[PDB]
């Protein structure tokens, strides 16, 4: 495997080697701050033929040109002109002419925003093994445990939570310091093991935890709800703890995982609607009876239903008729989690599993589901699924890393799966993470 | 109207309403971060306004070194501070 | 000379050829990283029978 | 006296940008072409190829992907978004 010979002829001068690195920080800063009528205008309109969107347009690395791949008018210039980098307009990507080649194994490129650092970084710090780089890993069940490592695996493959983790957000901000003594530390602990060199001596250490406090959810709702205490506790002073408690909370959990439901309730005679409202959610339980399509499902949360409650008089108009009743979603979060109920308790006392099998999309449109629209699209990138009875069972995590490859999570196994083998699963938790909002 | 008509040019009526990539740096310094496709004032609807966004996710790998000296693997923006 | 047809179909077939680059670029990019840091790069494993983890093994 | 072609098609592309309307066009294609599972098919394709041509190479690679992932945009999709470009270049354009 070669490395453009053209560039590293470049890198042999210092000062060209810093005005190509400033250059391709600056042009990936004016990329990701730019607003859509600006970069249409001036990052991907063509020096020469004017087009917008010519294929891919290249920002000159040496001077400010911006040409074409449809027209090679790149190509042109750097023919014409002798200028032969171009950085890509739609992911400042850098192109070598000559190569006819991007130049995506340099790290140096790569981690350009870097470069005054350079030689500390690249002799302190290693790339990533080779078997750690996905954070690929089994958790050893050891104990009716595959509740929690099920979950745990969808949250530490889940991108919010791992760049979170790694940009050592908690580790400097936390005052217990402690994998025995703090939740979002074991987490840390985790993520270290997985993706670096220290592989249950995290998940150890969050058992202990959880010696301090069966169903898969009720684990998702403790574990993310112990994540936001550690944020809390951490907090400088009483005043901001209010805060995180009472109105606003600013931590990982609650700035991707919390949405806010509307639950309107309106009496048909007189439309008084005043015991409308708005309660935060961290997922969504979806009943799933003789349904047979995840949308079907989202359909049914969303109707409208008559509230059967004896032997209800309108506080405003007297009318037995029963209240009219709808939800639906008045703010979505970043990552949605769905709740297949699938775990049905009787009053007779016993427990039932359904098994129906609710077909899920890879790519889920809430638009429908709101409440006052245009299209919102998420991508699924988790499944945790229950195998067996109510009574002994296990649960399997499924989780898409990146590239679009998907793992399934048996306890110590992981094994690879297709796209078409997880479709077909009978789902119990879903994560879909936001991906397109026109 | 007919999809095989040459055009002319622009509407006159239309037209009453109207270089380097590098001079993109200042307005960029004062423009808070965009998304490619993620619209901004449907952001402000929908959405919590202290939101966190990755768009494309999954588009790449996580961008992350281990550090040699403890194992813990870092995002860029974090190594410089964990080393110094 | 240009029409309705010629144009539209120019500019969607822009967006698309722009877009079809960009999902290309990024997956020769990485794939192009991947074989270069590890020269020893090796696919993780898949079994048609189920029973394979990542490294062809078991329980 | 005529127009050139060539500018008269950008100052078009350039309308359509300052009207708002080049970002919903866009911004439909993506929405549509990713619920129909495009994207995840033309990333596919190119892992095949890379896979078949033992080459990461992009110029080499594109060149095999490209016209394929053209064919695979659905008509719905295609006859959806012509006819949508094609009703803004009627509010903008004359026509002889
Ligand atoms: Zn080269
Ligand atoms: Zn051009
Ligand atoms: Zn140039
Ligand atoms: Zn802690
Ligand atoms: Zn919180
Ligand atoms: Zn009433
Ligand atoms: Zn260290």
């Amino acid at each position: 495997m070669s490395i453009c010979p053209h560039i590293q002829q470049v890198f042999q001068n210092e000062k060209s080697k810093d005005g190509v690195l400033k250059t391709c920080n600056a042009a990936r800063y004016i990329l990701n701050h730019s607003v859509p009528k600006e970069k249409f205008l001036n990052t991907m309109k063509c020096g020469t033929c004017h087009e917008i969107n010519s294929g891919a347009t290249f920002m000159c690395l040496q001077c400010g040109f911006c040409g074409c791949w449809n027209h090679s008018h790149f190509l042109s210039h750097s023919k014409q002109i002798g200028h032969i980098f171009g950085i890509n307009s739609n992911n400042g990507l850098l192109f070598c002419f000559k190569c006819e080649d991007y130049i995506g194994n340099i790290d140096l490129i790569n981690d350009a925003i870097l470069a005054k650092y350079w030689d500390d970084v690249c002799t302190k710090t290693m790339v990533p093994s080779m078997e750690r780089r996905d954070g690929l890993s089994g958790l050893i069940n050891m104990g009716s445990t595959c509740f929690m490592s099920s979950i745990l695996q969808c949250l530490i493959h889940n991108p919010y939570f791992i760049r979170h983790s790694m940009s050592q957000i908690h580790s400097n901000n936390c005052k217990v310091r402690s994998p025995d003594k703090c939740f979002s530390c074991a987490l840390d602990k985790i993520v270290h093991e997985l993706y670096g060199a220290l592989r249950q001596t995290g998940f150890i250490y969050l058992l202990t935890c959880a010696w301090k406090i069966q169903d898969a959810h009720e684990f998702w709702q403790f574990i993310i709800n112990q994540i936001h205490q550690s944020y809390v506790l951490d907090l400088p002073n009483a005043k901001e703890v209010s805060r995180a408690n009472n109105k606003q909370c600013e931590c990982i959990v609650h700035t991707v995982f919390e949405g806010s439901l509307e639950s309107s309730i309106v009496c048909p005679g007189c439309q008084n609607n005043s015991k409308t409202t708005i309660d935060p959610f961290l997922d969504l339980s979806l009943d799933i009876k003789d349904k047979k399509k995840l949308y079907e499902c989202l359909d049914s949360f969303h109707k409208k239903e008559q509230l059967k409650d004896f032997n209800y008089h309108c506080g405003e108009c007297n009318s037995t008729q029963d209240a009219i009743k709808q939800l639906g979603i008045h703010k979505l979060p970043s990552v949605l989690v769905l709740q297949l109920k699938r775990f049905e308790h009787l009053l007779n006392g016993s427990n039932r599993k359904l098994d129906d099998f609710i077909e899920f999309p890879t790519y889920l449109n809430m638009k429908n589901y709101c409440s006052t629209v245009p299209d919102i699209i998420y991508e699924l990138i988790g499944i945790v699924s229950h195998k067996g009875t109510v009574n002994e069972g296990h649960y399997i995590a499924f989780c898409k890393i990146s590239g679009g490859q998907w793992f399934k999570f048996n306890d110590s196994m992981v094994s690879s799966i297709s796209q078409e083998e997880v479709l077909k699963e009978q789902a119990y938790l879903l994560f879909y993470t936001i991906r397109q909002v026109n | 109207r007919s999809g095989d008509a040459e055009i002319k040019g622009i509407k006159p009526k239309v037209i009453e309403e109207y270089d380097s990539w590098k001079s993109l740096m200042s307005s960029a310094k004062d423009t808070p971060l965009q998304y490619d496709h993620m619209n901004r004032e449907s952001l402000k609807k929908a959405f919590n306004p202290n939101a966190q966004l990755i768009e494309d996710p999954l588009d790449k790998p996580i961008q992350y070194r281990v550090c040699e000296k403890c194992g813990k693997p870092l995002a860029l923006t974090a190594i410089v501070d964990h080393l110094e | 000379t240009i029409t309705i047809d010629s144009i539209s179909n120019g500019i969607l077939n822009n967006l698309l050829t722009t877009l079809i680059q960009d999902i290309v670029a990024r997956e020769t990019t990485q794939q192009q990283l991947l074989k270069t840091r590890y020269p020893d790069l090796r696919s993780y494993y898949f079994d048609p029978n189920g029973s394979l983890d990542i490294n062809g093994l078991q329980k | 006296m005529t127009m050139d072609t060539a500018q008269l098609k950008s100052q078009i592309q350039q309308y359509l940008v300052e009207s708002g309307n080049y970002e919903l066009i866009s911004n439909e294609l993506k929405a549509r072409l990713l619920q129909e599972g495009w994207v995840d098919k033309v990333k596919d394709l190119t892992k095949s190829e890379m896979n078949i041509n033992e080459s990461t190479n992009f110029t080499q690679i594109l060149s095999t992907v490209e016209p394929k992932a053209l064919e695979m945009v659905s008509d719905s999709t295609r006859e959806t978004v012509l006819k949508q470009i094609r009703e803004f270049l009627e509010e903008i354009v004359d026509t002889q």
